[PDB]
């Protein structure tokens, strides 16, 4: 038999802090890192997708996950929590659609998202979500970028890095990338960006990449990518 | 309403009309009544209007959930299977008559989904009130492994005797042909019935009309 | 459809005296126009000194019997006496109005002794509206017994008669009487009948034959 | 002393504090006995009071007609109990219009207090039965710990410095099954008396008696209905 | 170190029922004497300013015209216990038509007894025992009966008890001068004594309360002027 | 609806019309009538199609798990007491008249009959459906024990056929099939194969 | 019937770049008038209007939870909303009632904000939407109103000859129902501006 | 139950010298279509008492699986007890009366026999909890047929010896397949004794039909 | 072997180095208590219990280790005895249970199964404690044959040829690994049991003792019984004989 522990397991510091968040934070970034870039026409999420082993179906389990058909996700921290919070964004996308009958935007998703991760900081017997997440789509014209940290607080971002070395893959993105860059441009940057730290030969099956312009969200294929990790094309 | 559905050599044809009425008065000359469910699966619905439509949304809603965790196309059986269940649970209060259409990896397949939550699967299905008009010239001028074009002939011929010899039925027809790789949502197949030309001009002149109070709102 | 009731018959008579309480009913258990049996009577001992009769649905008399037996005992264990006559009246009351909505098919007649030793009869309604009564009789032939009993022990229009107090034994003969003329003309009210007599000595039982048309 | 506070946690060397520390509840009340011959089954208790001014607590509480018990312990619990036998002795004369078996009582008893002892901030029920009945199976003696195990008694006695009534009623044990109720009454006075310094005895005041056998319900004597039974005693010297 | 409400001391009782029993010895102290005259119940008001109304302050309240209770301790957690009390007579009286008997009413009190605990309860349920002693004095077949309750739930009758802070002191006290065949007008008398020994103020009318329950009389809550009237034969 | 069962040594029989109607209008006139349960066991059906079609789904499913828990081929007697349990808590909700009928290497081929009420019976043949009324005497008749498969097989073939002949709300197709040890042996008898009875003519 | 009980009409008809809405103004109990300025129109943001008739109560309820629900909308989302959007809210809160519907029969008019294209719709009492490109109607002429949309309404209408159709077509359809009328009212709606006009008309 | 569906008919019992015997006939019918003709409507309940059942025979078979699992589960303590034919009678009674008090019925009429202690038990329990105890009994129409027959006999000669009550019953049994259009030729007689509960297989009762001859005069 | 850092007071908590010490406590409860044994044939199976006697007050027969579980189901414990007994009734629920919904008696494996599922429950949570128990359930049918099986405090259920629980498993072990059963009869077996209990027993340490005795076979009917006071008192004689060598 069983109940459940009613408290919460996240409490305030003395010094002010929701200790169980930040230590949330740090299992974010001690992840493999994640970039994406808002590009004028469509939006790039891309991250390490570097297993352990050759012995890993790489075709099996993806880190870029679509939503809908026209909203993506990809995660820095722990794997099942991403699971989670991914089935739930489509829940939540299609009861959106259920109601609407339109296709759920960007900020909304964001939102109810960020709402559901909130939860698990203040209500009882659970901890918080090891996981940030990027997310991508494209709604009344406009593309968009945004990311979710495990406070339940989010984020719009013109081009952003989570995981390791986020600092340094941000800085690299603030210098060398900016606006009017068409989804090509903004992929190779983001590649560029991923490369920073992808310590080892970077193949094509070394990475993950989704798109989003206002053709819906997809992820590209292993050959598209090894096309444009021919640092070319 | 009269809509039907056929099983051909490389896929299925969805048909139905286009008239919507409230009681014994047309509502809708262009009422649409083939739904999506899957890219691959299609769902005509006869009965009460907005169960049917509420239904076949619900499921297509969670459908998409479906192989969007599978990464594959969905099966009709599953569709069939859901719907079955969802209205054998409300013991035929919620008032969806279904003809439901698709192609799997296991081919095309046709089901004819009835309120009370009973299904037959069968190579040809008429629903609605001109049901057994359509269902007369399936049983008359139905062959096994048709070809595309003559089984699209066969349906907007089965819609057609529906529209003119049932009372619930008229206005155009609808086809939806789904094959093994392709997909042809002709929306509508082809109107057999107009409206007469207007013979007079009934237009009533600028100021035809007394008005006893205006206010004039500007927006922006 | 399905109905939850059955008419079973039975007729029921109690009487209050200075001393005693009688308590008589028959003993036939009928259905339609057939016996089930001719040994089934309707009164039942609850303490030393009360005994009820029950008249109606039998499947409702029988569920009710027990549940006072229960409460009987429930009472005693929480209070470490016995009910009085009054406080079983009382609890029957609020048993009977607990079915407010779906009430047992059960006419009552409790008898017996008061704390001062003085006969008590208390009649109901299925609902449990109750009250003190000198005489009451319940049942099919409620209506045969109780003009008699309002003439030959109330005195009621007769003029220029002693009042003089109910003896047991002019009690027991009149009992015996109205039941005999009962089933005469009563086809639910024959077979035998059970008369419990209650004094300060204790219950005594008495069997008397009714005719078995 | 961290296996101490919850009956959930086992210790490192397979005990369960809690239990024990309920078991002591029991050797906390004034002690109790209980014998049956063949014929009869007989609880004797000695009642206790706080001052003189003050009554002697009850001991002994009816449940059935054939039923009765001896309590050790919380009084609370044991009246929680005593009501949960009673509720059950009803329900069988409801449904069978049979008296209940009294195995099956004891039974019951054991699957109920056992429940508490698994479940986390549930305590066990502080009190030690001995049950007295009579059914098809003859008189019977039975005895429940807070540990929620039960025992089929000879004869048993429990309570504050029971150890001495236990070493008595072990000696005479042969003697009970052939004993009239007079001597199985005064045997267990006896056991009870053995309790007790050579200061304090028995008497009509400070003991209760319940009986119950195969021409005798179940049926409590205090006060003055004791005295019959304790007149006709040997005044044991120290 | 924080345990569960319901952990077992290695003695072998309940900590919050003992912490309960210590919490008692803080209260006002409370002397009922039973007599076959009646029962009589006397409490010191312990007013703690000029400026409270001593009215106010009722340790000894009417369970039923029949029954009367004094108590000691926490007397918010004791009003709940009265009312428990008064709702159970009025259902006794409702469904058999007579009056409760003492022990019946104390016993239904008691039954509130170890009603506490965490998990596995309703969300209404106590989380403490009630920090309370109590003195039910009352008349019925039986006659004038007296019965004394404690957080342990375990009630029991008493000829003459105390309860409170110089409870040992007044119990001594009380045996002292108790025999089955005082008057009420000596049991009133000793009461007001001994109390009159442990109250640290100076006893008066308005210092004190006093009420008696007669087999002829209904529960009495006795009057200032009647209170002066036995205060004058000190 | 006409289904029938008869049991013989090595398994048993199964035969159902194929005419499922709603008022008198034919719906569907090529129904399966006859659905597996598990791997050797069978159920005809009979009365609301919503009803028995969501029943056997039902049964199919929890003996599906049951025989996966247990690891043994599941008892015919098992299949029918799970039928036997839905049809009879929620008989006031339903109207199914079911057939269970299948092989079983514990107790051999068995037919158990469960109606409208929730009862169950275990027969040597059994009928059911609206068509069943018109051949009771035939089978009765007819029936001879110890019969063989194939002898079975012409049964039930010949019973059914008669039934269609003379109820409405039967006719269309005749479904067979066999049910042994050695497995499923389904067929389909249409048209001038449906066997033929002496019309009365002057 | 329960439509019927308090009667009433509603109407909406495309033109141009321009949209029309009305109602009749009488709210009655069965034959009994009570009030001649009964609202049964509600604006539901700039440019987009809803109408409902029926069952009077269920016409205000079902406005009023709607307005709620909206306003809701434009809080979480920074931007007004989209007419088949308000159609889907609707029908999904019509179809929440599927077992215990309100009587009210909507009707939606209005312009796409972001563009300016004419949008009309009416729904079931459940919530089954039909979108037109003519007209729509509801209310206890119905009938009537289908009479005179269908032979009064042309394709490309502006502004001024909307207004003379809606009000004529409401005008003639109402004056042959003797539960709908006491007096018109019309709102009609293009890009820059809107005019509310009551009509002229019978009061018996 | 609301609508009984399988049905069947009157079921007998006589109490004799130390034992107690129970006729029914093994017809279920449905409606007036003599459905299965041969299922039994009688239950050994433990070794001193046996149950017999007019009405739905598909609650008959959930009676007769609650009692059996009654039954084990008794009989699983093996502490000297075992449950009394009165006993029986009494939960069955309080059972039926639960059921009707909830207005969904088990649509039954039961007879149960018994010998326990010497002494005879038989016991009528219907479907609204009404419930008795007498020397004979009989369901359906043999409250009408075979009763009065049965207390004829019992009123001259209320001792029976264990043939005169099986040749009292197969009488019986035989006026109700003549005047009973839903019995059937075929049934069941139990007796208890202190040996236990014998179930005796399918009897015929032997007719007779000189009285066709009889049309003219 | 031993870490007791707060990581031995809930089930619902690992150890670091991979153990639920909570289980193993209710083990080591398993332990400490006196010895059962079970030994399956080839026509049945059957229990011996060592029940020790903490007093000559008790009646003989009280505080039985020996269950009817179903009618064709026998069980005998280890450990703390009302857990085995809130186990007891549990297995007869789900023997009934399975009665009422399938209508045949339950398969041995699967009771075991089930019981040990809901005893596996408890070795999760923190709200509830593991059972103190060991049990072993007998069992034998003509389409099943004889089976016997064992269910530890973890939740784990093993079927065996021969079995032991408590203080002395391994030495009773020993002793029962001598005996070729496959072959013997129940009959023949009893004995055995009896004396590998007496032998097993320590008369020093645990005083008095009480010998239970259950069969469950061909000789039965399938029906789980207690063994007659004859064939009990003839396999103690024997034991008592065979413990003089």
């Amino acid at each position: 038999a069983e109940r459940g522990y009613s408290f919460s397991l996240t409490t305030f510091s003395p010094s002010g802090k929701l200790v169980q968040i930040e230590y949330a934070l740090a299992a974010v970034a001690g992840g493999a890192p994640s970039v994406g870039i808002k590009a004028a026409n469509g939006v790039v999420l891309a991250t390490e997708k570097k297993q352990k082993s050759i012995l890993y179906d790489e075709r099996s389990v993806h880190k870029v996950e679509p939503i809908t058909k026209h909203i993506g996700l990809v995660y820095s921290g722990m794997g099942p929590d991403y699971r989670v919070l991914v089935h739930r964004a489509r829940k939540l996308a299609q009861q959106y659609y259920l109601v609407y009958q339109e296709p759920i935007p960007t900020a909304q998703l964001v939102q109810r998202v960020a709402s559901v991760m909130q939860e698990y900081t203040q209500s009882g017997g659970v901890r918080p979500f090891g996981v940030s997440l990027l997310i991508c789509g494209w709604n009344e014209g406009r593309p968009y970028l945004f990311q979710s940290d495990p406070s339940g607080a989010y984020f719009a971002w013109k081009a952003t890095a989570m995981g390791k070395n986020y600092v340094n893959g941000k800085t690299f993105l603030e210098k060398r990338y900016n606006e009017d860059l068409e989804l090509e441009d903004a992929i190779h940057t983001a590649i560029l960006t991923l490369k920073e730290s992808f310590e080892g030969q970077m193949t094509e099956d070394n990475i993950e990449v989704g798109i989003c312009n206002e053709a819906g969200f997809r992820r590209l294929t292993p050959t598209e990518v090894k096309d444009y990790l021919a640092a070319i094309a | 309403t009269t809509i039907a559905g056929v099983v051909y050599k490389d896929g299925i044809v969805l048909g139905a009309d286009t008239r919507a009425t409230e009681g014994m008065v047309v509502a809708d000359k262009n009422c649409s009544k083939i739904h999506f469910i899957s890219p691959n699966i299609y769902c005509c619905g006869a009965g009460t209007a907005a169960d049917t439509d509420m239904t076949t949304q619900l499921i297509s809603s969670n459908l998409e959930l479906h192989s969007l965790s599978t990464g594959r196309l969905p099966r009709v059986v599953t569709a069939n299977r859901m719907l079955k269940q969802m209205l054998f649970r409300y013991q035929g209060y919620i008032g969806a008559a279904l003809v439901l259409g698709g192609v799997d990896v296991t081919g095309p397949h046709l089901y004819s989904i009835y309120p009370h939550g009973s299904t037959d699967k069968l190579p040809y299905v008429t629903m609605g009130s001109g049901s057994l008009a359509a269902m007369a010239v399936f049983e008359d001028k139905f062959r096994p492994d048709m070809e595309e074009e003559e089984a699209k002939n066969l349906v907007s011929e089965a819609i057609a005797a529906g529209i003119f010899n049932d009372l619930g039925s008229g206005s155009n027809i609808d086809l939806c042909v789904i094959s093994k790789n392709k997909l042809d949502f002709l929306r509508p197949y082809t109107v057999p019935n107009k409206k007469g030309t207007r013979l007079g001009r009934y237009r009533c002149e600028k100021g035809t009309t007394a008005v006893l109070t205006e206010k004039i709102t500007p927006l922006e | 459809r399905f109905s939850p009731y059955v008419f079973n018959g039975g007729t029921i008579l109690a009487i209050a005296g200075e001393d005693f309480a009688i308590v008589a009913s028959d003993t036939r258990l009928s259905e339609g126009f057939s016996i089930h049996t001719r040994d089934s009577p309707k009164c039942y001992k609850l303490t030393d000194k009360t005994v009820i009769g029950c008249s109606g649905f039998h499947g409702d008399c029988l569920t009710l019997t027990k549940i006072i037996e229960a409460r009987l005992k429930m009472y005693k264990h929480s209070n470490n006496k016995a009910m009085t006559t009054g406080a079983i009246a009382a609890m029957l009351s609020t048993i009977l109005y607990s079915r407010r909505f779906f009430p047992y098919y059960v006419y009552n007649i409790i008898g017996g002794l008061d704390e001062e030793g003085k006969g008590a009869v208390y009649s109901f309604d299925p609902v449990g509206s109750y009250q003190r009564d000198s005489f009451k009789a319940g049942g099919s032939a409620s209506a045969m017994l109780q003009p008699l009993l309002d003439n030959q022990v109330g005195f009621k229009n007769m003029q220029n008669v002693e009042h003089v107090p109910l003896s047991l034994d002019r009690a027991m003969r009149l009992v015996k009487d109205v039941f005999i003329s009962a089933a005469e003309r009563d086809v639910y009210t024959g077979d035998a009948l059970r008369i419990c007599i209650v004094t300060k000595e204790g219950i005594r039982e008495e069997t008397v034959s009714l005719r078995k048309d | 002393n961290q296996y101490d506070n919850d009956v959930t946690v086992w210790s490192p060397q397979g005990r369960i504090h809690q239990i024990e520390y309920a078991m002591e509840a029991v050797k906390q009340g004034s002690a109790t006995v209980g014998l049956k011959s063949k014929t009869h089954a007989v609880l004797v208790a000695l009642k206790r009071a706080q001052s003189e001014l003050a009554a002697h607590q009850k001991k002994i509480l009816h449940v059935d007609n054939h039923i009765g018990i001896s309590i050790a312990g919380l009084t609370a619990d044991a009246r929680l109990l005593c009501n949960f036998m009673r509720q059950e002795c009803l329900d069988s004369r409801f449904v069978f219009d049979r008296p209940l078996p009294v195995s099956r009582l004891v039974s019951l008893i054991g699957s109920k207090t056992q429940i508490p002892t698994q479940r986390y901030g549930r305590r066990p029920y502080g009190v030690g039965l001995l049950i007295a009945g009579y059914d098809d199976m003859g008189p019977h003696i039975f005895q429940t710990c807070p540990s929620a195990n039960y025992f089929d008694c000879r004869a048993m006695s429990i309570g504050a410095r029971s150890q001495s009534a236990r070493t008595y009623l072990e000696r005479h044990m042969s003697e009970f099954m052939e004993c009239n109720l007079n001597e199985l009454v005064k045997h267990g006075l006896r056991a009870l008396r053995e309790t007790l310094p050579a200061e304090q005895d028995l008497t009509t005041k400070n003991v209760s008696i319940g009986i119950v056998g195969k021409d005798l319900e179940f049926t409590i004597y205090d006060d003055d209905d004791v005295s019959p039974f304790l007149e006709g005693l040997e005044e044991r010297p120290q | 170190y924080d345990r569960g409400v319901n952990t077992f001391s290695p003695e072998g009782r309940l900590f919050q029922v003992e912490y309960a029993i210590e919490a008692i010895k803080l209260g006002s102290t409370a002397i009922g004497i039973q007599t076959s005259e009646g029962v009589c119940l006397a409490v010191e008001k312990r007013i703690t300013s000029p400026l409270m109304e001593p009215s106010s302050i009722e340790k000894i309240v009417e369970i039923d015209a029949h029954i009367g209770c004094a108590m000691s301790g926490l007397i918010a957690d004791a009003k709940t216990l009265i009312d428990k009390a008064r709702v159970e007579t009025q259902n006794h009286w409702f469904t058999y038509n007579e009056t409760m008997t003492v022990e019946s009413v104390t016993q239904a009190v008691s039954n509130l007894a170890l009603q506490f605990g965490e998990e596995d309860a309703d969300p209404g349920a106590m989380s403490r025992p009630f920090g309370v002693a109590l003195l039910f004095g009352g008349v019925d077949e039986k006659g004038p009966q007296l019965f004394h309750m404690d957080p342990s739930g375990t009630f029991v009758q008493c000829d003459a008890r105390a309860i409170g802070s110089a409870s040992e002191g007044a119990q001594s006290s009380l045996q002292e001068v108790y025999h089955k065949s005082m008057t009420l007008k000596e049991a009133i008398k000793s009461s007001l004594i001994i109390l009159k020994q442990v109250m640290e103020e100076k006893l008066n009318a308005t210092n004190i309360e006093l009420a008696t329950v007669q087999p002829g009389q209904n529960f009495h809550m006795f009057t200032k002027e009647e209170l002066e009237e036995v205060i004058k034969d000190i | 609806t006409t289904i029938m069962a008869v049991q013989f040594d090595g398994g048993v029989v199964l035969g159902a019309d194929s005419r499922t109607t709603t008022g008198s209008y034919i719906a569907n006139r090529v129904t399966d009538k006859l659905t597996p349960i598990h791997d050797r066991i069978f159920c005809c059906r009979s009365g609301s199609a919503a009803d028995t079609q969501a029943v056997a789904d039902a049964v199919t499913y929890q003996l599906g798990f049951h025989s996966i828990e247990l690891n043994e081929p599941p008892l015919v007697h098992t299949a029918a007491s799970l039928f036997k349990e839905m049809c009879y808590r929620y008989r006031e909700d339903l109207m199914a008249g079911i057939i269970i009928a299948g092989w079983d290497p514990q107790e051999g081929g068995q037919v158990y009959s469960v109606p409208m009420g929730g009862m169950m019976v275990r027969q040597s043949f059994a009928i059911g459906g609206s068509g069943s009324s018109y051949i009771y005497g035939y089978v009765d008749a007819t029936y001879r024990e110890g019969m063989t498969k194939e002898e079975c097989l012409q049964f039930t073939a010949n019973a059914l056929a008669l039934a269609m002949e003379r109820d409405g709300s039967s006719g269309g197709v005749i479904r067979l099939a066999a049910i042994a040890e050695s497995g499923v042996e389904r067929q389909v008898l249409l048209g001038d194969q449906i066997p033929k009875f002496a019309v009365a003519t002057l | 019937s329960i439509m019927s009980y308090n009667g009433g009409a509603v109407m909406a008809m495309k033109g141009k770049n321009c949209v029309a809405i009305a109602a009749d103004r009488r709210f009655g109990i069965q034959a009994q008038m009570v009030t001649t300025d009964f609202q049964k129109i509600f604006p539901m943001g700039d440019r987009l209007y809803i109408g409902l008739a029926g069952l009077a109560t269920d016409v205000q309820t079902v406005a009023q939870r709607l307005k709620f629900r909206l306003n809701l909308y434009e809080l979480k989302e920074g931007r007004q909303i989209k007419p088949y959007t308000l159609m889907s809210m609707v029908a999904n809160l019509l179809y929440e009632k599927r077992f215990g519907p309100y009587y009210t029969e909507p009707v939606i008019a209005g312009l796409d904000p972001k563009t300016f294209k004419p949008f009309i719709c009416s729904l079931d009492l459940i919530g089954c939407p039909m979108v037109t490109d003519d007209f729509v109607v509801s209310g206890t002429c119905a009938e009537q109103m289908y009479g005179m949309c269908e032979s009064l309404w042309e394709p490309n209408m502006d502004p001024d000859h909307l207004f003379e159709t809606i009000s004529q077509a409401m005008l003639n359809a109402v004056d042959r129902d003797a539960v709908s009328g006491m007096g018109v009212i019309v709102h009609i709606i293009e890009k820059d501006k809107i005019t509310t006009r009551t009509l002229k008309a019978r009061m018996d | 139950t609301q609508n009984p569906m399988v049905t069947g008919t009157s079921v007998l019992g006589v109490k004799f010298e130390g034992g107690v015997v129970i006729a029914a006939d093994m017809l279920g019918s449905y409606g007036s279509l003599a459905r299965f003709r041969n299922i039994s409507r009688i239950m050994r309940v433990n070794n001193s008492t046996m149950l017999g059942a007019s009405g739905d025979y598909a609650d008959f078979q959930y009676l007769k699986q609650v009692l059996g699992q009654m039954v084990i589960d008794e009989e699983l303590l093996g502490d000297g007890h075992s449950y009394s034919p009165r006993a029986i009678h009494s939960w069955l009674t309080r059972a039926m009366y639960s059921r009707r008090s909830k207005m969904n019925p088990l649509w039954n009429t039961m007879v149960i026999g018994g010998y326990a202690d010497g002494e005879s038990f038989l016991g009528y329990v219907d479907m609204l909890g009404v419930a008795y105890e007498a020397p004979s009994l009989a369901t359906g129409y043999g409250a009408y047929l075979a009763q009065p027959l049965l207390r004829e006999v019992l009123e001259k000669q209320p001792v029976l010896s264990q043939t005169e009550a099986r040749d009292l019953v197969e009488r019986c049994m035989r006026v109700l397949y003549y005047r009973d259009a839903r019995s059937y030729n075929r049934f069941q007689i139990a007796t208890v004794t202190e040996k236990g509960v014998e179930i005796e297989g399918p009897l015929s009762t032997e007719t007779n039909w000189d009285i066709a001859h009889m049309i003219s005069g | 072997s031993s870490i007791g850092t707060g990581y031995d007071l809930s089930a619902s908590t690992f150890s670091p180095d991979g153990r639920v010490f909570q289980v193993e406590y209710a083990m080591k409860a398993v332990e400490n208590s006196s010895t059962a044994i079970g030994i399956r044939c080839k026509d049945g199976v059957v229990f011996g219990v060592e029940k020790l006697v903490l007093s000559k007050l008790y009646e003989e027969g009280s505080n039985k280790r020996l269950f009817n579980v179903d009618r064709h189901v026998g069980m005998a414990v280890a450990g703390l005895l009302a857990d085995a007994r809130s186990l007891a009734d549990i297995a007869r629920e789900e023997a009934s249970n399975f009665r009422s919904n399938f209508g045949y008696n339950i398969p041995l494996k699967h009771l075991a199964d089930r019981v040990a599922m809901y005893v596996h429950a408890y070795t999760l949570y923190s709200a509830v404690r593991p059972f103190g128990c060991s049990f072993m359930l007998g069992s034998y049918s003509v389409n099943d044959g004889a089976q016997l099986y064992m269910i530890d405090p973890s939740g784990v259920s093993y079927g065996y040829w021969g079995c032991a629980i408590g203080k002395a498993r391994q030495a009773a072990k020993t002793e029962i690994e001598k005996l070729q059963m496959k072959e013997m009869t129940c009959r023949d077996i009893v004995k055995e049991v009896a004396k590998i209990i007496y032998i097993v027993h320590d008369e020093v340490k645990d005083k008095a003792f009480e010998l239970e005795l259950s069969w469950v076979g061909e000789l039965t009917n399938g029906r789980h019984e207690i063994v007659p006071k004859d064939i009990r008192e003839e396999a103690e004689k024997y034991a008592k004989e065979s413990l003089k060598e």
